Parts: structure tokens; C-alpha cells; sequence
């Protein structure tokens, strides 16, 4: 199928992004008042990537019907 | 009492949070006086909810907010949806008669023991590293987007399972009545024998896992003998 490969690539990318975000969150969890904003940003990014994975995966499950 | 508690809660609004709380209060008074079964607080930027919700509401919807915690829930609550609260790491004890629990895109570290009647559980994009025992009546389970390294025993009535995007090393045994299983981007190098007992109409996505040559050829043989659709990656 045409779109499958592309969807999987998007998956690899967003997964990499998710990994990165997780590592950021882990690094800034020291709890310093200075890293607060960086930590929150890292969180929002993690959540974003996960949601995108959910959506792209819905689309992918659709693409696997043929 | 109720209206007094809600009024107090409104006057106690933090700076900038007044209009939102007033709206929520309108909603709650609607539920109370007009018997509206559903309470939707919307996204008000709420940092807190009143000590007590309307008693007779069946369904509760909490969108993106600042909530650190939830108040004790009404005994007759059938459905609960909590989403978009990054500082909410914990749910309150859940009413036994609860059917649908959708709590996702939050910070939850753990879940409280789940009510037996629960048939639909979606907790995704949370911090969960573990799950409690599963209610026997649960037909739909979405745990994806978590830290889970494993799943507990699955109920005989489960029609759907999404474990994808986790740390899972191993899947548990599965009931033949499972329609859809998506486990992706996990650590599984192996799969449970019960997988063979599934219906040929089952949709199983294994992509994103190490698996193994033995497991891969096992899957190919199983496909040859069955005709069920499976994913390899």
C-alpha cells in the first residue's frame, strides 16, 4: 500500500521526538525553580508526540484495510 | 448547602479564575435544579473543583485544566472523562457503579482499585508504570502511551486492547474473544501461545517490536494455518 510506508516513517520520527522529550523531562526533574519552564515544555512536548502517535496510528489502521 | 458550597467555591476563585468558576457553577446549578445528568466543566483554567459535585449526575466531563486532584465522586456516576491536566497524578476512589473511565493526557502515576462493573477503561499518555487487577466485565482497554513494562491478567470479555508505545517485555494470556490487539513499539521478544486461539477476524498489530526469528517464523506458520491478519516489524 502507498501510504503505509510514509505513515510508518512519521511514526519513527514522532517516536524519536517522544524519546527526546522523555529524556528532557528526566533531566529537568531535579526540581530547580530555574528549569521549571523547560520541564513544563518538555512535558507538553511529550504529550503532543504521544497524541500525534495515537492519531497517525488511527490513520495507519485505516490504511491496513484493503 | 450545595449552592452555598458552590458559592463559597466561586468567591474563593484565584485571580483570573472567576468567570470560569461562575460558568461551572451555572452548569452545576443546571444539573441540580433541572436534573441535567451530565456535568461538563469545560476548560476554565480551573485550579480546583468544589468539595462536592451534584449528587444525581450520571456523567462527568473534565477537559484541560489545572486540577491537582478531584473531589469525591457521586455514587451514581456512570461515566468519567478526565483529560489535559498535567498536574493531576491521582484519581479519587472510584464509585462502584462506574462503567466508563476515560482518563488520559494527564500525569497519573497510578490508578485506584477499579470498580467491577467497569466495561471501558482508557488511560493513555499518563505516567503509569503499573496497572491494578482488571475488572472482569471490561471489554475495552487502552493503556497506550505509558511506562508500562507489563500487563496484569486480562478479562474473558475484553474485545479490544491497546498497549502500544510502552516498555512491555511480555504479554499475558489472551481470551479467544479478543477482536483487536495493538501492541506496538514495545520490548516484546516473545508472544503467548493463546494468540493462536484468536478469531481469524482479529486485527493484531505487532509492529515496532524486537520479536525474533523463531517468533517471526512462528507467526508466518500461524498465518499460513489460520488466515488471521498480523503485522511484522
Amino acid at each position: 500500500l502507498s501510504r503505509v510506508a510514509g505513515l510508518e516513517k512519521q511514526l519513527a520520527i514522532e517516536l524519536k521526538v517522544k524519546q527526546g522529550a522523555e529524556n528532557m523531562i528526566q533531566t529537568y526533574s531535579n526540581g530547580s525553580t530555574k528549569d521549571r519552564k523547560l520541564l513544563l515544555t518538555a512535558q507538553q512536548m511529550l504529550q503532543d508526540s504521544k497524541t500525534k502517535i495515537d492519531i497517525i496510528r488511527m490513520q495507519l489502521r485505516r490504511a491496513l484495510q484493503a | 448547602e450545595y449552592d452555598a458550597v458552590w458559592s463559597k467555591w466561586e468567591r474563593d476563585a484565584p485571580a483570573g479564575e472567576s468567570p470560569g468558576r461562575a460558568a461551572v457553577v451555572q452548569e452545576m446549578r443546571d444539573c441540580l435544579n433541572n436534573g441535567n445528568p451530565v456535568l461538563n466543566v469545560g476548560a476554565s483554567g480551573l485550579t480546583t473543583l468544589p468539595d462536592r459535585l451534584p449528587p444525581h449526575i450520571t456523567t462527568l466531563v473534565i477537559p484541560d485544566n489545572n486540577l491537582t486532584s478531584l473531589p469525591e465522586l457521586p455514587e451514581g456516576l456512570r461515566e468519567l472523562e478526565v483529560s489535559g491536566n498535567l498536574q493531576l497524578t491521582s484519581l479519587p476512589s472510584l464509585p462502584q457503579g462506574l462503567q466508563k473511565l476515560w482518563a488520559y493526557n494527564n500525569w497519573l502515576a497510578s490508578l485506584p482499585t477499579l470498580p467491577p462493573g467497569l466495561g471501558d477503561l482508557a488511560v493513555s499518555n499518563n505516567q503509569l508504570t503499573s496497572l491494578p487487577e482488571m475488572p472482569p466485565a471490561l471489554r475495552e482497554l487502552r493503556v497506550s502511551g505509558n511506562n508500562l513494562t507489563s500487563l496484569p491478567a486480562l478479562p474473558s470479555g475484553l474485545q479490544k486492547l491497546w498497549a502500544y508505545n510502552n516498555r512491555l517485555t511480555s504479554l499475558p494470556e489472551m481470551s479467544p474473544g479478543l477482536q483487536e490487539l495493538d501492541v506496538s513499539h514495545n520490548q516484546l521478544t516473545r508472544l503467548p501461545q493463546s494468540l493462536t486461539g484468536l478469531s481469524s477476524a482479529a486485527r493484531v498489530y505487532l509492529d515496532g517490536n524486537p520479536l525474533s526469528v523463531r517468533t517471526l517464523q512462528a507467526l508466518r506458520d500461524i498465518i499460513g494455518h489460520s488466515g488471521i491478519r498480523i503485522h511484522f516489524d
